[PDB]
């Protein structure tokens, strides 16, 4: 395994995803955004097994918009990764479980902090100050380990993730063809367009 | 009370002979086969001015070669519809062709009668029959143009022309003198617009009324209302002539 | 364990004039070394002027055969008497056998 | 009150279930039919109108074989009957399979009982619009029996029931007090051929076909058939003879 | 178990149970909407009859089904929840298989069906709810109004109203509404609406709420006073003649 | 409104007309029938009425063999008394596998008074019409007899009567266990309490009895059986020795 | 009386009748007539085709269901469709399973049964319509008359439908001669053409009116309308 | 069949009412008065037991007052076992929605739901609908107190001030009277008192006649809390408002 | 076949009474007396049992019945429906408590479960109401003694005494005369013994009068030794003779 990285600093969320998209022999693409916007304040990334991937993240977005529009109000991201976390635990003990690891990210408007939850395909759901799926943390959990404040502004949390990517592209073995950014603060969320040269 | 599916001393269905009752309650609607084309012809019957007329749809395309015409509570065509579009677009995958109308027809009058509140037969799951009569047009290369007229009774009939709601047996006797075998597609035009302003309580035009046909050329068309105008200008002067 | 398949061995052979086409195959029916028959036919008339072999399992080409015969006794009863073309045979047996996608027909099917 | 007699499974306030006995009724308007026990087995037969010249004589069958030993006739609504024999045959290839012999008249009797006694339970079926006689030989002998749309049955020596039942029910009467060593299977035949033509007396109106079978230890070795040719025309004509 | 049919058809061919239920729209607090050049607006009544009301948490009248469209009633409140909940699940439902929000027609045919449904099925009544439906299709800036009814029915308006007094509005609608010249303002198109609403619920501060629908998911849903300031300007218009 | 005496709902005054139309029913066969207890025996006896000729009188009977221990009586329609001899038989083969001995006659009764319960409650189940008395000489609590009706009531009895002239039998036997101040006929042979049971028919009944206006079943430790014909008029030839 | 036992199929009348049953009986007579017919070579069906207007087609009252087996219909057209549908199950099943073509006799008995169910249960009705099966089997030329009650009945001829006591009077005069009509399938329809004009009184029967269908010996069932039947006019 | 007993509990009148619902309410007029006010600072739940006795074991008793959170709480008027039904759906559903998403249930939601259940009642299934109203007072973070009621049509409305049961025209009039936006929970509790004791078919209001609820956010900690009054504590609270 | 009675057979009439229940209420009224109270140490349950012959044998038909070791049941109305009530009682309090908890349910959830089974037949498809009023009487470790009643509606409400059927209002009476806070045990049982005195006609003695107690644990009655948590049952019917002993002093 994509690569799926989180971190949160002081006032946002980050959130980095690998574009490749490889079956067997080639790289078919090299764009691929492995992101789904779940409610204006929260984020989820996602990686796996390849058609499980997009089915599971098009079918939590569908609840999370439904229940937007009967209550109108936003669930936190606390209440949204409880109801992704039971999700996958109901679909461990089902006939095809869903083979998908997920983090999210959201800004919680009410408290005014932000929040990183991972959750691996079995339903297991911790709350992190940053976090990974796959081989990502072999490399980048010391790295952060090390570099990582709790004060740390947006500009010192991607200023931490570039190395983290950078240690991803000496180290592994996979050409995951870079990370597309996205950041999640009191505004809502937004990707970063510069970080191929940044 | 009484079961859905009773008889009459008489040996009908109460059922379906109320639901025919419904039947006449509905707006006009006119067919007429020729060796060019079968022609269909609705009364929009808006009930208030306010009401877009446009929105009205009574003429529903089935397959390019099948199209339809409705009168009485047209909302329980939708899934006749339904029903027949599937039927239609199923035998082509099926069997690589076109269904034949009468086919299709038969169909949808195998839906009529699966009424009832449990009926020892098969599964009958529906409450009560259809209160909306069908006029299907189409062609097929066994049988050429065809015009049915079928009944939530089940039943299906063959006509060279029918006219089904509220002015249905006006409408039909005026049918009956102006049919013949040699008319063509513009003269089929003409006589269900003609024949609808007889009946029709507005003064016709091209927005209480819809003009369709369907050729085997270039299938099921619905007329727009500045084609359809043009024939009421055309009709209006062909009277005014003698 | 218990083989649901087996194998009759058995060749057949279409081919397609101008106004005429052939489907021959040999009469010849066996199981491993043996010969179970030395005249067991293996190609049908079907009616509506179509030949039809399925050749493989004998057991699972004679279920399509019979399947599609009655396919086309119902196409008349269902469409009024019409001829069933050989291009709406060929798509007819495409659904035949796909219905069986995952406990397949053993055949080779020409028609 | 009143309306009692609307709804199958209801007591009337004088605890009678009005249903059933329309159903009674619908039998009462039926043809005549009989069962003769013997000294051996049982002889059934039943009176068939002539509606027509149309009908093919000898052909429109009523009495019915269940299993390989039974015979079924019966008075009333026919389609009834029939989907009382059906059931018959179910019950007994049911009993057969488990139990490898074939089902004792007496057992067959019950399970007929319990299902016509089934459709007095419930509002939503209706009883059955016939009467039945039925029997065969088994391990222990001949049983003739009658069952009732109310599910009632007993065993008989003579049973009748239809249009004719009194004058058929009559005549049986006087056999069994004239014969308390026990009929034998060919005289039953000839009996019984001889009840019909008496009790067709009270159907008089329209002509009528005879139609007999029998099943005797002796005479069809316990098995259910027809009686044809030789042994009908003999059996018509002791008859013919006797109502001159 | 339940599968009584109780939508039937009577001798004269009618079927009463939907007959009944457009009775219970009748006795609905009135509801209207009109569509101006580039908007639409939705105006309903408050009832009187118990007013000691919290209006903070009291479900108001008219719903969103996604963001771009909106739906309101006349009728039985309970039905409606039913109805707007399968519309929200719909809407969901065809995002995501579709990549497309839903087209307003589209809505309204679902909605419609299920009412349809109602109408022939055993075990069940048919919904004591007509609807409006009104909102603008997906990158569409052509306004949309639609209504259905109990029997499944539906249809576009330029301006319809529905429930009790719809009968009066209606009248008001049909000599004030120019198809020629749509109100093509926001402003002047809440005007009509107010106008045509005061013809009927006689002194209504706390008694109209109005909602504007504008193309992009654009939909607020007005105040008191800026309700209050319609009401005053259509008064005076009165008293200077 | 009127429709409260159709189904098995409750009328106004609190009563199920079905379930009272249902004990009207019990009575249609004509026949009474009476049980008594021995020292170690229980008797059954029930009048035989085979009005038609053409019957065959061994296949006309109103008791049923349950088990190997249990014999029950109806009274009421045949038709409905095979029902509920079908059911209690099966019921009684049920038990025995399920819980590994032999269903005691109290127990089934109750549980066919339960079925019954079910029919005075439920509206597409009607009543039987039918009265069960069940005896045996219970493994635990020796001769035994328990009635159920179609109100799903049931209880055990010391002796107990059945039918259009119940009340005089009933009177009857009260009146012979004030005198012998115990509850059971203090006789060793189950064949003289079988003539006792007849004799106090007899004396209650106003009607003299000859082998085939009659019906018998004894239950016996681990035996209910039937008697025929002739064991009947052996024990009616010995009353006669006595009058 | 009446009035209060006629509500469904499941309640008997005081004197023992069905009155949903009769009332079924009654959609028949109200049907156009038709006749069947046999000898011991041929088995014939004759029906008079009604229309709706003079624009309508004539509603076809025959219907095919194996090889050697079909029936013509007179009362509510669906319900021959459902039962002439399941007729051509079981004489496909009879085909499918045991190689064997079904014996009409047995047809009959089936329809019987099927017919039967629907008039002893609650939600249910009888069917609106009789039918006149003929077919051509191991033991000759048939035909069949069933009713909806579930009475199903072999005969040398009959009619069934509107003034069919004509036909029905007629066939059973001439029944010594069509019997033995062997060998000649012409003759047997003019038999049957005759016999159904006996019935006739609004019209003569014409082109696009007559349905003749066919089976025999050597003689697959088929069905003749239109200038097919011209010869026969 | 059973057509024939079929009431039709779910069918419109010819004006477009709902049977059952008119006359599920008019059974619910007869039941002891609830009242809830809702204060800034809280909610007061008051209702009369309708039927006492001097045997009646109040201290165990609970039959109009039941707790279904802990921030949410309702009082019942109508049928007590209709209601204790839909208390327990209503208390699994708040189980439910904390498990899914480990936040308490939003107090319109749980409302939402529980009406949608009653709504289905009048509708489908062909039941008698739930003889029983509730007033609800509960907590959120979102709308803070709110007070809800819900009757058998399956319709809820929001309140400052509400009654349900008996005499609710007189209460209402009475609350709509004194009620003042600005009220704290404790002239909320007499409000409720005094209201009660004018609207009573009773004598005079004592202590053994009477339930009482609080939900406040006692300053005293900055969570919200639950009370149900024991007799004692309504016995208290009544002598201080001036009713003894 | 197949129950088609899906609908309820209990609605509500214009004046918004639910028939079915008033009726049920009606013969529960024509019920033989019955009636319970509560002690400081114990609670008594009693009734008549109205032998319907002499020939009948009283003693196996038994009115009150245990549903736990320290839970008892007694009822007015129709005996055949109590005698299932019973059999689901004692089968709920299995199903849905002990085989979840390892420990017998509290009275006030016994009874919560029963009272359920008397709702559903007041509103599910097919049935009637059942015809009984039950009285239950028992004890648990956190609620002590407690009595309760329970209606055809599925109403049920606590009780420091109280009785139900033909003479319950004269009897309702007697006991608000003679019950207080303080009463022991046997005090209880004799107020009982003379409640019911005025209710029956006939004979009044201890084969006609039905009695049972929970009191104290009974390690008698428990069967086995070895286990000193289990203490025995604190329900126990009195026999025959233990009723006419008290009698005599009465």
């Amino acid at each position: 395994m994509d690569i799926i990285l989180g971190i949160r600093v002081q006032d946002s969320v980050i959130l980095a995803s690998s574009k490749a998209v490889t079956r067997g022999i080639s790289v078919l693409k090299d764009s691929d955004d492995k992101t789904r916007q779940l409610s204006p304040h929260t984020l989820m990334s996602f990686a796996g097994e390849a058609g499980d991937t997009v089915q599971f993240a098009e079918y939590i977005q569908a609840n999370i918009q439904l229940y937007s529009i009967r209550e109108d109000y936003e669930l936190s991201p606390q209440a949204v990764s409880s109801f992704v976390r039971q999700e996958l635990a109901k679909s461990i003990r089902s006939r095809r479980p869903y083979q998908v690891n997920v983090l999210i990210g959201g800004y919680d408007k009410k408290k005014n902090k932000p929040e990183l939850y991972q959750i691996d395909y079995l339903g297991t759901k911790v709350e992190l100050p940053y976090g990974a799926h796959g081989y990502s943390g072999f490399y980048t959990f010391s790295l952060l380990d090390h570099h990582y404040r709790p004060d740390m502004t947006t500009e010192e949390g991607l200023d931490l993730l570039k190395l983290c990517v950078q240690e991803l592209e000496k180290r592994m073995p996979m050409d995951f063809k870079g990370v597309i950014v996205k950041i999640v603060d009191k505004d809502g969320i937004r990707q970063v367009d510069d970080f191929q040269a940044q | 009370d009484r079961g859905v599916s009773t008889f009459s001393p008489e040996g009908r269905l109460f059922q379906v002979e109320y639901s025919l009752e419904a039947i006449k309650l509905g707006s006009t609607a006119i067919g007429i086969a020729t060796k060019e084309g079968v022609v269909l012809g609705v009364e929009k019957r808006a009930t208030s001015p306010l009401l877009e007329s446009d929105s009205i749809e009574k003429i529903v395309e089935i397959d390019r070669h099948i199209g339809c015409a409705m009168s009485g509570l047209t909302a329980d065509a939708r899934s006749m519809i339904e029903h027949a579009r599937t039927a239609a677009v199923t035998h082509n995958l099926y069997y690589d062709e076109d269904i034949n109308v009468e086919s299709l027809t038969q169909s949808v009058c195998d839906l009529a009668l699966r009424f009832g509140e449990g009926a020892s037969g098969e599964e009958r799951l529906m409450s009560r029959p259809f209160g909306v009569a069908l006029l299907i047009a189409g062609h097929d290369a066994d049988d050429g143009y065809q015009l049915f007229h079928a009944e939530p009774s089940g039943t299906f009939y063959r006509y060279n022309a029918k006219a089904i709601g509220s002015g249905s047996e006006g409408a039909q006797a005026e049918l009956l003198n102006e049919w013949h075998s040699s008319l063509t597609l513009k003269e089929a035009e003409l006589l269900v617009l003609k024949i609808l302003k007889q009946v029709m309580e507005e003064k016709l035009d091209e927005n209480n009324a819809q003009l369709s046909c369907i050729t085997k050329q270039d299938g099921f068309k619905i007329y727009d209302n500045e084609k359809t105008a043009e024939l009421i200008k055309e009709l209006k002067e062909k009277e005014a002539a003698e | 364990q218990f083989n649901p398949y087996g194998d009759n061995g058995g060749t057949i052979l279409g081919i397609a004039g101008e106004d005429f086409a052939v489907l021959a195959g040999d009469t010849r029916n066996i199981t491993d070394y043996s010969i179970n028959s030395r005249y067991e036919p293996k190609v049908f008339d079907c009616g509506d002027n179509i030949v039809m072999s399925a050749n493989g399992f004998a057991a699972d080409g004679d279920a399509l055969v019979k399947r599609f015969k009655n396919s086309v006794k119902w196409y008349h009863f269902d469409h009024n008497d019409k001829k069933l073309s050989i291009n709406s045979a060929a798509r007819n047996i495409q659904h035949l056998l796909y219905g069986k996608r995952f406990f397949p027909y053993y055949v080779h099917t020409i028609i | 009150g009143t309306g009692y007699d609307l709804s199958n499974s209801v007591f009337s306030p004088d605890g009678r279930n009005f249903q059933v006995e329309y159903a009674v009724k619908a039998v009462e308007n039926g043809t005549t039919s009989i069962g003769i026990k013997c000294n051996d087995g049982v002889v059934f037969a039943v009176e068939k109108l002539i509606t027509s010249k149309l009908l093919v004589p000898q052909k429109n069958v009523k009495i019915q074989v269940v299993d390989r030993h039974i015979g079924c006739v019966y008075s009333g609504l026919i389609p009834d009957g029939r989907h009382l024999v059906n059931r018959g045959r179910e019950e007994a290839a049911s009993f057969k399979k488990l139990y490898k012999t074939p089902i004792p008249i007496p057992a067959f009797a019950d399970r007929l009982g319990q299902y016509v006694q089934a459709h007095t339970l419930y509002n939503s079926v209706r009883p059955f619009g016939v009467s039945t006689i039925f029997g065969g030989v088994d391990k222990n002998g001949a049983h003739l029996y009658m069952l009732e749309p109310s599910g009632s049955y007993w065993g008989y020596k003579g049973a009748a029931t239809g249009k004719g039942r009194q004058s058929a029910k009559a005549e049986l009467e006087k056999l069994v007090d004239h014969h308390p060593e026990g009929l034998s299977a060919r005289e039953a035949v000839k009996q019984a051929a001889k009840i019909i033509y008496l009790a067709h007396e009270d159907n008089k109106e329209k002509d009528f076909e005879l139609e007999i079978s029998w099943c005797s230890l002796s005479e069809t070795n316990g098995l259910h058939k027809f009686v044809k040719g030789d042994l009908l025309q003999e059996a018509i004509d002791f008859a013919q003879k006797e109502i001159n | 178990g339940y599968d009584r049919a109780l939508s039937i058809f009577s001798p004269d061919g009618h079927i009463f149970q939907v007959e009944y239920a457009l009775e219970a729209v009748k006795r609905g607090t009135c509801a209207v909407g009109v569509k101006g050049k580039n908007c639409v607006v939705l105006g309903c009544e408050r009832r009187s009859t118990l007013k000691l009301q919290d209006t903070r948490i009291t479900p108001s009248k008219v719903s969103k089904i996604d963001s771009h469209v909106v739906l309101s009633f006349s009728g039985l409140n309970a039905d409606s929840r039913i109805l707007i909940e399968k519309a929200r699940v719909e809407a969901q439902s065809h995002r995501l298989t579709l990549e497309d929000p839903v087209t307003v027609e589209y809505l309204t045919r679902y909605v419609a069906g299920v009412q349809q449904r109602y109408t022939q099925s055993g075990g069940v009544r048919p919904f004591g709810v007509s609807t409006l439906i009104a909102g603008f299709d997906p990158r569409d800036d052509e306004p949309k109004l639609y209504q259905t009814e109990p029997s499944g029915i539906y249809s576009s308006w330029s301006a319809q109203t529905i429930g009790r007094n719809s009968k009066t509005v209606r009248e008001f609608l049909e000599k004030n509404y120019d198809r020629k010249e749509p109100p093509a303002t926001v402003e002047e198109c809440v005007k009509l609406t107010v106008r045509s609403l005061l013809e009927v619920v006689q002194t209504g501060a706390k008694n109209i709420e109005i909602t504007v629908v504008k193309p992009d998911s654009d939909i607020v849903a007005l105040s008191s006073e800026e309700i209050n300031q319609y009401v005053t300007q259509i008064e005076q218009e009165k008293q200077e003649q | 409104a009127g429709y409260d005496r159709h189904i098995t709902i409750f009328s106004p005054e609190g009563r199920l007309y079905q379930v009272e139309y249902a004990f009207k029913a019990t009575n249609q066969t004509n026949i009474n029938s009476l049980a008594v207890r021995g020292k170690d025996c229980t008797v059954v006896i029930s009048q035989k009425k085979v009005p038609d000729k053409l019957l065959d009188p061994t296949t006309v009977s109103y008791i049923f063999c349950i088990s190997r221990t249990i014999g029950m009586v109806v009274n009421g329609p045949i038709p409905d008394a095979r029902n509920a001899a079908l059911r209690a038989k099966a019921e009684a083969a049920e038990f025995r596998y399920k819980y590994g001995y032999d269903m005691p006659c109290d127990v089934l009764a109750k549980r066919m008074a339960n079925l019954s319960q079910i029919y005075t409650q439920r509206a597409y189940m009607r009543p039987l019409g039918v009265i069960l008395t069940f005896v045996s000489v219970d493994e635990e609590l020796g001769p035994s007899i328990y009635k159920t009706d179609p109100a799903g009531y049931y209880v055990g009895y010391k002796a107990t009567a059945t039918g259009p002239k119940q009340q005089e039998i009933t009177t009857n036997l009260e009146n012979h266990f004030k005198k012998s101040k115990i509850d059971h006929i203090n006789e060793e042979s189950w064949e003289k309490v079988v003539e006792f049971a007849i004799t106090h028919m007899i004396d209650a009944l106003g009607t003299e009895f000859s082998k085939n206006d009659l019906e018998v079943g004894v239950a016996t430790k681990d035996k209910f059986f039937t008697l025929s014909a002739e064991n009947i008029e052996e024990r009616l030839v010995a009353i006669a020795e006595q009058d | 009386f009446r009035n209060n036992y006629d509500g469904d199929t499941v309640t008997f009348s005081p004197t023992g009748r069905l009155f949903q049953v009769e009332y079924a009986l009654e959609a028949i007579k109200q049907g156009s007539v038709t006749v069947g017919l046999r000898s011991n070579t041929h088995a014939v069906l004759v029906a008079l085709k009604r229309n709706a207007d003079e624009l309508s087609s004539y509603q076809k009252k025959i219907i095919k269901c194996d090889e050697h087996m079909g029936l013509s219909l007179a009362g509510l057209a669906p319900d021959a469709r459902v039962l002439s549908n399941y007729l051509r199950q079981q004489c496909n099943y009879s085909s499918l399973v045991f190689n064997r073509k079904l014996a009409v006799e047995r047809a009959g008995h089936l329809l019987c049964d099927k017919a039967q169910k629907n008039t002893q249960s609650y939600g249910g009705r009888p069917y609106g319509v009789g039918l006149l099966i003929i077919g051509y089997d191991k033991s000759g030329a048939h035909l069949l008359e069933f009713q909806p009650s579930g009475n199903v009945t072999e005969l040398y001829g009959t009619a069934i439908g509107a003034r069919s006591q004509g036909a029905k009077t007629y066939l059973e005069r001439t029944l010594d001669t069509f019997i033995k009509i062997d060998g000649n399938p012409d003759e047997l329809i003019k038999a049957g053409v005759e016999a159904i004009s006996q019935s006739l009184r609004d019209e003569s029967l014409t082109v696009d009116n007559l349905s003749i269908a066919i089976v025999g010996k050597d003689t697959p069932f088929t069905i003749y309308d239109g200038e097919a039947v011209a010869k026969y006019i | 069949g059973s057509r024939r007993y079929d009431s039709r509990t779910t069918i419109f009148s010819p004006e477009g009412r709902l049977y059952q619902v008119e006359y599920a309410l008019e059974s619910i007029s007869h039941a002891g008065t609830a009242i809830g006010i809702m204060a800034s600072d809280g909610i007061v739940l008051a209702a009369e037991r309708k039927v006492t006795s001097t045997l009646l074991e109040q201290d165990t008793s609970t039959e109009k007052l039941y707790k279904l959170n802990d921030k949410i709480a309702v009082a019942v008027a109508g049928l007590t076992a209709d209601a204790e039904i839909l208390i327990n759906t209503a208390r699994i559903h708040a189980q439910n929605y904390l498990k899914t998403y480990n936040e308490d249930i939003p107090v319109e939601i749980l409302v939402r739901r529980l009406s949608d259940i009653k709504q289905g009642y009048t509708q489908h299934g062909g039941l008698r609908p739930f003889g029983v109203s509730f007033i609800y007072a509960g907590y959120d973070d979102r709308y803070g107190y709110q007070l809800y009621t819900s009757n058998p049509s399956g319709n809820y409305t929001g309140w400052k001030a509400i009654s349900v049961g008996a005499n609710t025209s007189a209460a209402q009039t009475l609350l709509q009277m004194d009620y003042k936006d600005d009220m704290k929970v404790d002239d909320a509790i007499e409000l409720a008192l005094k209201t009660l004791s004018k609207t009573t078919d009773s004598s005079a209001l004592t202590y053994d006649r009477l339930e009482f609820a609080t939900i406040r956010k006692g300053a005293n900690d900055g969570e919200v809390y639950q009370k149900i009054f024991k007799p004692q504590e309504i016995k208290d609270i009544l002598v201080k408002t001036g009713i003894t | 076949m197949t129950d088609r009675y899906s609908f309820s057979l209990t609605t509500f009439s214009p004046s918004g009474k639910l028939g079915q229940i008033d009726y049920a209420l009606t013969a529960v009224k024509q019920g033989v007396t019955s009636l319970g109270i509560k002690a400081t140490n114990g609670v008594v349950i009693a009734t008549e049992k109205k032998s319907s012959s002499p020939l009948a044998m009283s003693e196996t038909l038994s009115k009150v019945s245990l549903l736990t070791p320290d839970i008892g049941a007694v009822y007015s109305g129709m005996g055949p429906d109590y005698r299932v009530l019973v059999d689901k009682s004692r089968k709920v309090a299995h199903t849905s408590y002990k085989r979840i908890y390892g420990e017998y349910p509290p009275t006030k959830l016994l009874v919560s479960e029963v009272a359920k089974i008397m709702q559903e037949a007041t509103q599910s498809g097919g049935v009637r109401p059942f015809g009984v009023s039950l009285l239950i009487a028992g004890h648990d470790e956190f609620n002590g003694f407690s009595l309760y009643q329970v209606d055809p509606s599925g109403s049920y409400f606590p009780w420091k005494a109280t009785a139900i059927g033909k003479g319950s209002v004269a009897a309702k009476t007697f006991l608000e005369k003679r019950w207080n806070d303080e009463l022991e045990l046997e005090d209880a049982i004799h107020i009982a013994l003379l409640t019911l005195k005025e209710s029956v006609e006939g004979e009044f003695n201890g084969d006609t009068i039905e009695l049972a107690i929970i009191g104290d644990e009974n390690p008698d009655l428990l069967g086995y030794t070895g286990i000193p948590t289990d203490k025995g049952p604190r329900f126990r019917k009195l026999t025959s003779q233990e009723i006419n002993d008290r009698l005599e002093a009465l």
